[PDB]
């Protein structure tokens, strides 16, 4: 679903800035 | 998880914040 | 270093893209 | 890592590949 | 979560049109 | 407000330039 | 709603990737 | 075109090659 | 300075998720 | 530092901005 | 402002938080 | 190029304009 890839590039982009130096998984799987 | 919740409905800070590692 | 922050802002987009449903880690 | 790769010269979609899960 | 969407993509868009003169970004 | 006026049909650059300072 | 001009602003991203020195044309 | 092609379902690696120069 | 220019870019897309419903001024 | 493939990112969103219905070509070579 | 504190040095959101309105 | 005309001093919109087809 193209909506939903659509919102997995933001949500990678948001969890890059919130996390830091934690970082983050992120799989759009589903 | 993240796609279900944050997808379907705006995740503040917070709440993204519990996917970080 | 804001240029290496900068960088992986589209690092991680272009991860997004390439990594499909395999997902991925990222750390700056 | 891929910081050290990828923002000194530009990778290919092969080598950006390299880092998926 | 389509207006946020959006709303990233007008603030994008805002930056470039307004250039030196800046701009005022309220969902209100 | 902009939401409003510029997500349910596309904004032009004059549309746009209203919210510029 | 403007999904076709924002999934465009994403495939432009995407075509600026995939598509390296070639560079890409874009059409909506 | 690719909007019809791209933007409904998710375009791969591959498919998004084909609207290159 | 384009390094400026694309710095902002970015600063502003963070101000878009951190401002929230509060919104901002950007004023470079 | 991968500062030229960085600006044509923004340059070719900029293009899609402000190029509307009429489309563009990138060529960076 | 702005672009003197957080693109010579890297802001978190919680700087950045402080130009909010 | 673009990249030659605007990676190093800001292109207007007018500038970028020229690169349309
Ligand atoms: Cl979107
Ligand atoms: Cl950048
Ligand atoms: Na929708
Ligand atoms: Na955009
Ligand atoms: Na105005
Ligand atoms: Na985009
Ligand atoms: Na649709
Ligand atoms: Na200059
Ligand atoms: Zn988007
Ligand atoms: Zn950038």
């Amino acid at each position: 679903f193209v909506n939903q890839h659509l919102c997995g590039s933001h949500l990678v982009e948001a969890l890059y800035l919130v996390c830091g130096e934690r970082g983050f998984f992120y799989t759009p799987k589903t | 998880g993240i796609v279900e919740q944050c997808c379907t409905s705006i995740c503040s800070l917070y709440q993204l914040e519990n996917y970080c590692n």
